[PDB]
RNA sequence: UUACAGACUUAAGCAGUGGAGCAUGUUAUUUAAUUCGAUAAUCCACGACUAACCUUACCAUAUUUUGAAUAUUAUAAUAAUUAAAUUAUUAUAUUACAGGCGUUACAUUGUUGUCUUUAGUUCGUGCUGCAAAGUUUUAGAUUAAGUUCAUAAACGAACAAAACUCCAUAUAUAUAAUUUUAAUUAUAUAUAAUUUUAUAUUAUUUAUUAAUAUAAAGAAAGGAAUUAAGACAAAUCAUAAUGAUCCUUAUAAUAUGGGUAAUAGACGUGCUAUAAUAAAAUGAUAAUAAAAUUAUAUAAAAUAUAUUUAAUUAUAUUUAAUUAA
């Protein structure tokens, strides 16, 4: 008998598994951004594997439009504004959506993937919580205070006198 | 034990290399707060054979330091082997970066093989909130590992027809919402980032919702039934987007021209 | 495939069995795994990931981006050695390359002997043991170019076994004089020639040879006479195995042309007694040698 | 293949010394500014002295600042020539040399480790991983700094004939073509070993309807038979052999003079004979080439050392 | 760098940039090209 | 100094420059100052991707003197350490200094402008000449062109390169529960061409060939990056950095105001216009884009005034949504 390779090890060599969406209740939107795609894609694949074992139906990574920033410089330090060099930066974006999951399990996903994050990858998470119209116990500016103080000071009260 | 390096009295009886490892840990962890200890020196003298260092030198090295060793050496002039020939025993720094990449991959592979499966113990069945008792949706935002001002922003969105308002009260609700109501989609959406914490902003939107609902359900003085709904704000938004509202004419469809599935005996025979 | 705990417990460590059991209860046996052609998560080889490789995995206790220990629980307190030595044999020596362990033990004579054996078939042992090399001319020459004066090293050497075989070699190098001598030593061995010697000590009679502007007058000498000739000729005679010789150089005394002229004279201007006898059909007797014969 | 494997290409993230993305652009600018300042500070912590006549200069490369969501790892390569106790004895096992003392304050010191100080400057967990390089010509940055700062007495009155000779016998002149062709043969062999494994696993049959949709070929072991960590990894690793190096000098060493030393290969043939494709780092530097410049000040003034290494 | 001499008393760090400046100051003093003594406000 | 080739030029074509007004840079002159460069090609909307203050480097007046740094030595205030002394921090003081857009790009680092040529250079071996050297056919053929090919006592190797490549384009797979919708899309991976094929003709070094046409197949038609050497001791010490030399109650530092916006002539570069193949109004189920931007914000709709039914334009009031497919 050869050495048995269990399903957990085999899964690592194949595309991440996805759980079917039953109801379609969008619970979270995780957008990942990086200046390079390679770590972004690898990390996105890891998130899908983490969610599967947690029981979270996940979709994506959906590629969002890449943003391009551009800067044009003059190569010479002092004069010669006729030769200009071009520079650019590309923001790569990916969207992973979570469905039909309880808030506690969703927080476990975010905690785990935060602990094992990759270099140069940023993450924004929009959480969607469906609530009742009427809740129990619910869910002054600095400038204004100074104005009141100033209008009580003698340099201002001396005029307001009617 | 973790604290063993702090108890040189307990080092007696440990193997030679373990004592040296505990001697090196006490120096690294204490640094400028390191003071020679007799027990520590006694244990190190027991390793004079594992290292073949004269028992006398150990004592000097233990009290003098690098200077002591330089004296034992007899000089401080060691050949400058900075351009020595390559012995094909180390990798270039650029190849060591590709090995680091592979060390990271294997680290993640190992987590996915043996650590992620353990997360299945925490699976919880989805306790779906009834779509009718929970019509309001609060969107929260979190920028992980960052301080971002927008993290405070909270958004509230609900379908006006799911608020349980009568016909006249529903009309008053939509009139008072003004630009916050989209008749096309029937969505009433209001966001607030005025406060510093999202919890504060969530309550603020909740309180406004209760106030708007109370006013809309109090039709004792005015019901605003004469006032028609104003959609000018929605029209302006629609003009800024492109509308592909054209479909293929149904009377142009020719279903009789579609390809007809052919008979394949092999597939028909392979199924039996 | 799903395996019973018994089988899996005989190959994988106990600490990893719980993960395998949970994975075999969450992934249905009828899962049709698909291959990803965008992202390569797994390595290009098979690995159970049950053992930490000392090189291909992060070193336990070393700080790094994915280190799981707390910052106060690292176990690397010595920094004088490379933490992760190369795997396997411990080297990456390319196939067909040798570690330069010894340098300076290389001998220019042995480098000439190896190269010449591969290029011409001459025996390395003879070159490295039987031959003696003596530089004769070592100077710097220059060529005037548009970029500027390009200097070159010129070396003229003589090699011989002191037993009749002698050769002259020339070499040029723009880098260093040692390279010019190596090329000259290489050239000299290829030009090795045998020279007739009377009684293996001197030449047959007298030679008056003209090589370009050099007039060479060489006279044979009695046993024990020694070499009384131009210094350039002296060195060649030493390598060739000539012990007794007299002579004078007239007109041009250019060292380079004296050496070449001498070698040419020793071959083209000599005739053995045996060759003279056979051509003329006569017996030639060495009176001095017969006087001391039985 | 080359860009789809972590062992055959350099991740583009490594082309930048600060590897970060923050939604808050201001915080990203601040982190970038903090990384330059800490890099300068670390350069000032590399020169150590035991006694007036024992000054040990550690040559440090530029820092690689890996900013993840939860922590910052500051990775740098360093070279140290141990000249105080370079013996065959084990006396170094009973005291901490100055370089070990310096490396132990990065993370090990329990009271004043540099990581905790930096953790407050960055407001995140910080780790420092020093990596020791045993030769000075394995990193272009370290090589330039050594020459610029330590070999001045060799090129301040022209490049010594011995100094240049040492800089030309550092590496044996490997034949780049056979090494390039050996690498391509190994790839073909590995590629042909997996195709044969599947062809056999299919011809041996490891629902006819399901035999037209699924692509699962069979057991992982059979598909990857004879492809293990002991033969695949080390044969596909790239940039493993130094095949070329050029060291330039310039400045005043009363007029500036420039001397250029060029020795070896400045190209890669793995990209010509095979479908593997080259990548440009920062979109202008070839990947095989690593170039760095280091300047210093002498009696006359500023002089620059420009080193370029070609690793294939 | 000035805080390193108290954070890590055991280690002796050398500031090459500062050291270079001090050497240039001594050199100019020896050539007579030093800096004039600064006038005191009391005067 | 010869011949050939190459571009360089010229031609043709479209719209301009040179003329008017204005904008802008420069010169000259003026001024307490009108800061300083750059200033033929290779300066002149250049440095400068914004001079009211600031910026600022200039001028007038007033004011500061170890100054922003490091170290030394004192003095204190403070916290720890150690049995009141020590050490930490902070402030003050002390003196070496700090500081300098002061001079020197013709003393420098780095960067850049301008040009040339790359089958370019070196290395190894072989061969020719006594040798310095040469490496020979060849002043080859061919292409728009290293374009492609052939050849010689030369044969290789290395770089220089070309290319490989990345981009665009075409197609395939994957991803999106097609309400973040643009699926007519987004972005990862891979494929594709340096096109191929036959046919007749015309030349040839006629052969296993070129130039053409012709039919056939194909989405296939464009770009990029970087350097090899050398010259102008070309620009920059005003992006920052270095030596020398000079200032140190001032050539350093701060504040208020002024100047850099002056105006005879001259020059560069732009804008607007001199009317009918062309200008002006109006066009609401709203003809038709792309690429960017919005936490040191982008600002909807509405209302009010100019202002007239309304629209349009400008501003105010108010501040919806979005920190974003
Ligand atoms: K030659
Ligand atoms: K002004
Ligand atoms: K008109
Ligand atoms: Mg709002
Ligand atoms: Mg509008
Ligand atoms: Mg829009
Ligand atoms: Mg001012
Ligand atoms: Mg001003
Ligand atoms: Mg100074
Ligand atoms: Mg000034
Ligand atoms: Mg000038
Ligand atoms: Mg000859
Ligand atoms: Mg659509
Ligand atoms: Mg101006
Ligand atoms: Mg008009
Ligand atoms: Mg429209
Ligand atoms: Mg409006």
């Amino acid at each position: 008998s050869t050495r048995p390779y269990p399903v957990n090890v085999e899964a690592v060599y194949y595309a991440p598994l996805k759980l079917p969406i039953k109801y379609g209740d969008l619970v979270a939107d995780i957008q990942l951004r990086s200046y390079d795609n390679e770590n972004l894609d690898f990390y996105s694949d890891f998130i899908l594997r983490t969610g599967y074992y947690l029981g979270i139906p996940l979709t994506g990574p959906k590629p969002l439009p890449t943003r391009r920033e551009r800067w044009t410089v003059i190569k010479s330090p002092f004069v010669h504004a006729k030769s200009k060099e071009n520079f650019e930066r590309h923001t790569h974006k990916r969207l992973i959506r979570a469905w039909d999951t309880n808030p506690e399990v969703l927080q476990m996903l975010i905690a785990y993937i935060t602990k094992h994050s990759m270099a140069g990858v940023g993450m924004k998470c929009n959480f969607f919580q469906r609530s009742e119209i009427s809740l129990d116990l619910g869910s002054t500016s600095a400038v204004g205070q100074k104005v009141l103080e100033l209008l009580d000071s003698p340099d201002f009260k001396k005029h307001l006198e009617k | 034990s973790a604290d063993l390096y702090m108890h040189p009295e307990k080092w007696k009886g440990l193997p030679p290399q373990r004592i040296l490892e505990l001697y090196w840990e006490r120096m690294a962890r204490l640094g400028s707060e390191y003071k020679p200890n007799k027990d520590e020196l006694n244990a190190l003298l027991t390793t004079s054979e594992y290292s073949n260092v004269p028992v006398n030198d150990i004592k000097k090295l233990y009290h003098r330091g690098e200077q002591g060793a330089i004296d034992i050496k007899g000089g401080n002039v060691n050949r400058d082997n900075s351009l020595r020939p390559f012995m094909f025993d180390e990798l270039p720094s650029q190849a060591q970066e590709l090995v680091a990449q592979h060390r990271e991959q294997r680290f993640y592979n190992r987590l996915a093989a043996y650590e992620l499966p353990l997360l299945a113990q925490y699976r919880q069945e989805y306790k779906r909130p009834s779509p009718e008792s929970h019509p309001v949706t609060y969107r929260y935002t979190s920028y992980v590992g960052e301080e971002h001002p927008n993290s405070r922003k909270v958004v509230l969105s609900v379908k006006t027809k799911e608020l349980g308002l009568e016909e006249k009260s529903l009309h008053k609700f939509r009139i008072l919402a003004r630009s916050r109501y989209d008749h096309t989609t029937d969505i009433f959406k209001m966001s607030s980032d005025k406060f510093e914490h999202a919890s504060q902003n969530a309550r603020y939107l909740h309180d406004i919702l209760q106030r708007l609902l109370a006013e809309s359900k109090d039709l004792t003085e005015d019901d605003f039934s004469d006032v028609p709904l104003d959609t000018r704000h929605t029209i302006a938004k629609s003009l800024r987007k492109k509308k592909r509202d054209y479909e293929f004419p149904e009377h142009w469809k020719r279903p009789e021209d579609a390809p007809k599935k052919k008979f394949d005996i092999v597939d028909q025979l392979l199924s039996t | 495939q799903h395996y019973d705990e018994s089988l899996l417990s005989r190959y994988y460590p106990e600490s990893l069995l719980k993960s395998i059991k949970l994975a075999q209860q969450t992934i249905p046996e009828d899962t049709k795994f698909r291959v990803s052609r965008n992202v390569e998560f797994a390595p290009p080889y098979l690995d159970d990931f049950t053992k930490i490789h000392p090189f291909w995995d992060y070193k336990p206790g070393m700080p790094h981006l994915h280190a799981q220990e707390e910052n106060n629980n690292f176990s690397i307190f010595r920094w004088d050695q490379v933490q992760q030595p190369l795997p396997g044999e411990g080297n990456i020596l390319p196939p067909g390359v040798s570690l330069p362990n010894d340098g300076g033990r290389k001998s220019k004579s042995a480098d000439v002997a190896a190269g010449l054996h591969k290029q011409t078939g001459v025996d390395p042992d003879y070159i490295t043991r039987k031959l003696t090399m003596k530089p004769l001319v070592m100077k710097r020459v220059s060529n005037q170019t548009g970029k500027g004066k390009i200097a070159s090293f010129y070396a003229l050497v003589v090699v011989g076994d002191k037993n009749g075989m002698v050769g002259l070699g020339e070499g040029k190098s723009r880098e260093e004089m040692s390279k010019a001598i190596f090329k000259a030593h290489w050239d000299a061995v290829r030009n090795l020639k045998e020279i007739p010697r009377y009684e293996n000590r001197t030449i047959y009679g007298d030679i008056d040879f003209r090589y370009h502007g050099v007039k060479l007058h060489l006279r044979s000498a009695k046993p024990g006479f020694g070499l009384r000739v131009n210094h350039v000729i002296f060195e060649i005679c030493e390598c060739a195995g000539i012990k007794d010789l007299s002579g004078k150089v007239y007109k041009s005394r250019n060292d380079m042309n004296i050496a070449k002229g001498t070698i040419e004279a020793f071959t083209k201007a000599q005739k053995t007694l045996d060759e003279v006898a056979l051509g003329r059909g006569k017996k030639l007797v060495d009176v001095r040698k017969v006087y001391y014969s039985s | 293949g080359n860009i789809n494997n972590k062992l055959q290409h350099l991740n583009n993230m490594n082309n930048w010394n600060t590897q970060i993305y923050n939604y808050n652009k201001n915080m990203e600018i601040m982190n970038t500014m903090n990384d330059k300042l800490i890099n300068k500070l670390l350069y000032k912590m590399m020169t150590l002295k035991l006694n007036n006549m024992n000054i040990n200069k550690i040559i440090m490369s530029k820092t690689i600042n890996q900013h993840s969501l939860n922590k910052l790892n500051i990775k740098f390569y360093y070279y140290n020539n141990d000249i105080n106790n370079n013996n065959n004895n084990n006396n170094n096992n009973y005291y901490m040399n100055m370089m070990n003392k310096l490396m132990n304050i990065m993370n090990n010191n329990m009271n004043n480790n540099l990581c905790n100080i930096l953790s407050y400057y960055y407001k995140k967990k910080v780790t420092i991983e020093p990596i020791k390089l045993s030769y000075i010509y394995l990193n272009s940055d370290i090589f330039s700094k050594y020459i610029s700062l330590n070999d001045m007495d060799k090129y301040n009155n022209g490049i010594l004939t011995n100094y240049q000779r040492m800089l030309n016998n550092i590496m044996p002149k490997l034949n780049d073509h056979n090494i390039s062709m050996n690498y391509i043969n190994n790839i073909n062999n590995i590629n042909n070993n997996k195709y044969n494994n599947m062809i056999n696993l299919l011809n041996n049959n490891n629902n006819n309807y399901n035999n037209n949709n699924n692509n699962y070929i069979g057991n992982i072991n059979n598909i990857y038979n004879n492809m293990t960590i002991d033969n695949i990894p080390m044969d596909i690793l790239m940039y493993k052999y130094l095949v070329g190096w050029s060291i330039k000098f310039k400045g005043r060493l009363g007029r500036t003079s420039t001397t250029n030393l060029l020795n070896g290969t400045f190209n890669n043939k793995k990209y010509l004979w095979s479908n593997i494709n080259n990548n440009y780092k920062l979109n202008y530097i070839p990947s095989n080439h690593n170039l760095y410049n280091n300047s210093n000040i002498n009696k006359n003034g500023k002089y620059n050392i420009k080193v370029k290494l070609n690793f294939i | 760098f000035r805080h390193l001499k108290t954070l890590y008393p055991d280690i002796e760090f050398v500031d090459l940039e500062e050291q270079y400046r001090l050497s240039m100051v001594e050199a100019k003093k020896r050539r007579g090209k030093g800096a004039p003594k600064k006038m005191k406000k009391d005067a």
